[PDB]
């Protein structure tokens, strides 16, 4: 059973330098094919290059070759990724694939390194929690959530009760607005009876700014 | 595309492939050091850059590493008796390289075969496919296995911890025809204006003299190229262009 | 080089319907064919590793067959959790192979009326400066609906942000917020605020409306 | 797969002269008024060649199967496209890889491939009355076709085809030869009209074709086309149908000629070297004419038949292990 694990997320700018890695366990690092695929939001993917640690044999495709670097190290058995100079023309997804070169290639893969490339400030969100009135609906089921609109950049994770509760959660994708914000809300659904004696607490984290924030819901008042 | 596929096909199923029509640079395939064995029958490396023929043939294959030696003329040996045999004529080149990057699995790999046994030679230029089965005894086989009887191909199984002696190299075969019809592939070489009557030295698709041309009113045949009366020296050309 | 495409585009069957898409090349690739399965994102999955040769791990109802220049990969029996996007890479030079230009695949369902639900600014955000009034939709089929907001009967238009999500795999259902963003001035001058919701699994047009001093 | 439809009816085959056919350029250079002596593969300048009947609405249908032994020499005057192609092979099925080349109205097609073969197969032609025409709806000849590895259409090279209603009046010669892996396809085509059937004038041949083909050949056929009939379901005719044609084939050894040159450049005159003593003589001399007298050529000698091979009988193995 072989993991690989990437690099956290990652937000820069126009003229500076950046570097991502990729680690394997789980088996014999010196003996396959590290290769390295990207994915520009909303459309198809491109390879860009594969690496053997053993002989240190590495290969580029012909659209991005003098742009990026490869390299890879035996003693940890990690492979890397490196740049020159970046654009406003640099923000994706990569994955990082372990192949072979006979029968199958792309066995496995990681879990998605997200790049941001702008010129402006990160912000941190402000949460405002809404609560069902103190009657419920006729559904039996009322429903209960938050809102959030003020950070850049994307993304941000928002998890109820430690995540314990999971059915009936939904989340709606960030919509960019006029002045270069993002909206999303969270929602969810709760037995009636659950109010009177259960609180639920959502928490909130985000990498770019490094905060987790942790908020409780309480029934809405009649505050006519 | 041939010196940088991805797979090679078995060295007793060979395929071949024509190349015809365009203008070649071999300085590429000499600068580079990355072959190991890189051999000219018949033709100077250098002199290549310099020489137009009718077409090349290219085969390719993988074997083993011990066996590297044994592609060339003369030469006797299993793969080259039962699989692939050379005229005692051959001109062309030889290229070989280690492979042991992309032909290695950590199992073992089974997808290359080779025959053992056969009744007979072959010609110099020569393929055999047939799955008939080889009988060494008496007994009819009747299809099925049995003593003095045995399946004639059989797997290598390349491994990637096996030492130089086991390891797998891809080799590539290089021929041209010549002196039988008019060139077709070339090399870069810009052309010249021509001169009517003055004694110069020309260079006509390859072929060296000095002397005076002319124009002569000599009913030549339109699907000839050029002619020699005696002596073994040439007197009536054609110009390419 | 070598460039690939895929047919249909996207295309929608039932649960038990047969599937079959092709991929189609401009030369001759000689079975060096892959394909890869992508969920709403997520990393993409190998499914099979030649023109006919099947990956461990994966269930039987996938087949695929072709050669030459044309190539079909066959889906025997849908199933409800098999909504994802699918590719086609060929693999003939060292490095030089490219993928091809994806397909969605879509199931329909039964028409399913909508559940409305409407949420006014709490008093937080008034504190703050502003108001936002938030429309939401429920379990919904199909995706297509329309979103109106009167305010004392007047109807207000450019001034209100969209957000859909993907289609569920549990109920195979849409959902829909609508925000309504305005200042506490504006907020506080009016009373009423209606959202109205039209869709075809409605009889009529719904609206729900409240007050803000009855709140 | 296939039917069976044969006759139980056969004919001896029938011989005749071959007068001065058969030869060839052996090279693409070019001489102008010089004798020269050259080696290879030619047809001997008097031989039998045999010549068969291949019309049957009294009647003869024959479509036999002939060897190749390196290299063949064909031969025909056909009005109505009775032979179209040719087939080689060793087995005739899927297994080995053949040969089909079709000429038309409109362009030549040749075409390599593996075709599966029908015990006696035959192309078929129909006629449409309402287009007045004659055309191929029966395709059936091969059943399944698979790896193909050259195809190469056209204009046609030497076929006229113009005049409606033409009684035998040029002639087609054919040479196939393989070595190496290699086939070599030489043509011919001459304008006649004589009484009798082979003329006395004398022509070359020019190379043609050249493939590379990696297999061996050791057995060829040709084909042949049928007219469909329209028969009445009473009628109980005899089932073939096809128009008038006959065929010339031979076969080639290898021998050592000496031809003469022209002025212009083309082959008017050639002589072979073991026909009779006094060509042997004017081999060793150089000109086509000799002086009376006494003249020296190679000399004699007796062949062997048998061989025989002696040695001590010791039963003992090596103690080289
Ligand atoms: C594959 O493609 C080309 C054609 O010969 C060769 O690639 C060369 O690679 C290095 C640069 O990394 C240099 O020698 C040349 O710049 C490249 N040649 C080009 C771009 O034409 C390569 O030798 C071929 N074969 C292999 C095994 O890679």
């Amino acid at each position: 059973e072989v993991q690989l694990v990437q690099s956290g997320a990652e937000v820069k700018k126009p003229g500076e330098s950046l570097k991502i890695s990729c680690k394997a366990s789980g088996y014999n690092f010196a003996y396959y094919w590290i290769g390295w695929v990207r994915q520009m939001p909303g459309k198809g993917l491109e390879w860009m290059g594969i690496i053997y640690p053993g002989d240190s044999d590495t290969r580029y495709s012909p659209s991005f070759q003098g742009q990026v670097t490869i390299s890879a190290d035996k003693s940890i058995s990690t492979a890397y990724l490196q740049w020159s100079s970046l654009k406003a023309s640099d923000t994706a997804m990569y994955y990082c694939a372990r192949g072979e070169m006979t029968a199958v290639f792309g066995d496995y893969w990681g879990q998605g390194t997200l790049v941001t490339v702008s010129s402006a400030s990160t912000k941190g969100p402000s949460v405002f929690p809404l609560a069902p009135s103190s009657k419920s609906t006729s559904g039996g089921t009322a429903a209960l959530g938050c809102l959030v609109k003020d950070y850049f950049p994307e993304p941000v994770t928002v998890s109820w009760n430690s995540g314990a509760l999971t059915s009936g959660v939904h989340t709606f994708p960030a919509v960019l607005q006029s002045s270069g914000l993002y909206s999303l809300s969270s929602v969810v659904t709760v037995p009636s009876s659950s109010l009177g004696t259960q609180t639920y607490i959502c928490n909130v984290n985000h990498k770019p700014s490094n905060t987790k924030v942790d908020k409780r819901v309480e029934p809405k008042s009649c505050d006519k | 595309e041939v010196f940088n596929a991805t797979r090679f096909a078995s060295v007793y199923a060979w395929n071949r492939k024509r190349i015809s029509n365009c203008v070649a640079d071999y300085s590429v395939l000499y600068n580079s050091a990355s072959f190991s064995t890189f051999k000219c029958y018949g033709v100077s490396p250098t002199k290549l850059n310099d020489l137009c023929f009718t077409n090349v043939y290219a085969d390719s294959f993988v074997i083993r590493g011990d066996e590297v030696r044994q592609i060339a003329p003369g030469q006797t040996g299993k793969i080259a008796d039962y699989n692939y045999k050379l005229p005692d004529d051959f001109t062309g080149c030889v290229i070989a390289w280690n492979s042991n990057n992309l032909d290695s699995k950590v199992g073992g790999n089974y997808n290359y075969l080779y025959r053992l046994f056969r009744k007979s030679n072959l010609k110099p230029f020569e393929r055999d496919i047939s799955t008939e089965i080889y009988q060494a005894g008496s007994t009819p086989c009747n299809g099925v296995e049995g003593f003095n009887c045995y399946f004639p191909l059989q797997s290598y199984g390349f491994q990637p911890t096996n030492g130089v002696g086991y390891q797998p190299y891809r080799v590539v075969v290089l021929s041209f025809e010549l002196l039988h019809a008019p060139a077709t592939v070339c090399g870069p070489k810009k052309s010249t204006n021509l001169v009517k009557n003055k004694c110069v030295n020309f260079n006509f698709n390859g072929l060296t003299g000095t002397g005076v041309l002319t124009e002569s009113n000599k009913k030549f045949l339109p699907f000839q190229q050029f002619g020699r009366d005696i002596a073994d020296t040439t007197d009536a050309v054609r110009d390419p262009q | 080089d070598i460039q690939m495409t895929q047919s249909p585009s996207s295309l929608s069957a039932s649960v038990g319907d047969r599937v079959t898409i092709t991929c189609q090349a401009s030369q001759d690739i000689s079975n060096y064919l892959n394909w890869y399965q992508q969920k709403p994102g997520k990393a993409p999955k190998l499914l099979i590793y030649d023109a006919s040769n099947l990956e461990t791990g994966v269930p039987s109802r996938f087949s695929g067959s072709g050669s030459g220049t044309d190539f079909t990969l066959t889906i025997s029996s849908l199933q409800p959790e098999d909504i994802a996007t699918y590719y086609c890479q060929q693999y003939k030079i060292l490095l030089t192979w490219t993928f091809g230009q994806g397909t969605k695949v879509e199931i329909k369902r039964t028409v399913a009326a909508p559940s409305v639900f409407i949420f006014p600014p709490s008093d937080e955000q008034l504190k703050s400066g502003t108001a936002s009034v938030v429309c939401l939709l429920n379990n919904f089929y199909p995706r297509e609906a329309k979103v109106q907001w009167k305010v004392d009967n007047a109807l207000q238009s450019g001034n209100s942000q969209e957000s859909v999500t993907e289609q569920d795999s549990k109920d195979s259902t849409y959902s829909l917020s609508s925000t309504l963003t305005l200042s506490k001035a504006d907020y506080e001058k009016h009373k009423v605020y209606a959202c109205e919701v039209t869709h075809q699994g409605l009889s009529s047009p719904v609206t729900k409306s409240f007050n803000r001093g009855e709140c | 797969q296939c039917v069976n439809l044969t006759t139980r009816t056969q004919l001896p085959p029938a011989y005749t002269n071959s007068f001065t056919r058969g030869v060839y350029y052996p090279d693409k250079v070019f001489r102008s008024s010089v004798l020269h002596s050259t080696q290879d593969l030619f047809l001997p300048f008097f031989s039998n060649v045999t010549w068969f009947h291949a019309i049957h609405v009294t009647k003869r249908f024959d479509n036999p199967v002939l060897p190749f032994n390196d290299g063949v020499y064909f031969a025909s005057t056909e009005k109505s496209n009775i032979i179209r192609g040719w087939i080689f092979g060793t087995t005739l099925d899927s297994k080995t890889q053949s040969l089909l080349i079709v000429n038309n109205a409109t362009n030549v097609v040749i075409k390599v491939c593996e075709f599966q073969f029908c015990n006696d197969p035959f192309l078929g032609v129909y006629y449409h009355k309402n287009n007045k025409s004659w055309m191929e709806s029966e395709f059936r000849v091969y059943s399944s076709a698979n790896n193909c590895t050259f195809e190469y259409v056209s204009q046609p090279f030497l076929m006229d085809l113009e005049g409606k209603q033409g009684n035998f009046k040029n002639l087609r010669e054919f040479v196939f030869k393989n070595i190496d892996g290699y086939f070599k396809i030489y043509s011919k085509h001459t304008p006649i009209n004589l009484v009798r059937d082979l003329p006395q004038g004398f022509s070359a041949l020019e190379p043609l074709v050249d493939l590379p083909i990696g297999i061996n050949i050791t057995r060829f056929q040709t084909l042949l086309a049928l007219h469909r009939s329209y028969l009445t379901p009473g009628d109980s005719s005899s089932g073939w149908t096809a128009g008038a044609a006959a065929y010339y084939v031979g076969y080639l050894q290898p021998r050592t000629f000496l031809l003469k040159y022209n002025e212009n450049g083309t082959i008017t005159d050639a002589v072979d070297c073991a026909l009779d003593p006094l060509s042997e003589t004017k081999c060793t001399l150089k000109s086509f004419t000799v002086e009376k007298g006494i003249y020296q050529t190679s000399n004699f000698r007796v062949q062997p038949t048998e061989s025989i091979v002696r040695f001590p009988n010791i039963t003992n193995l090596c103690p080289f292990g």
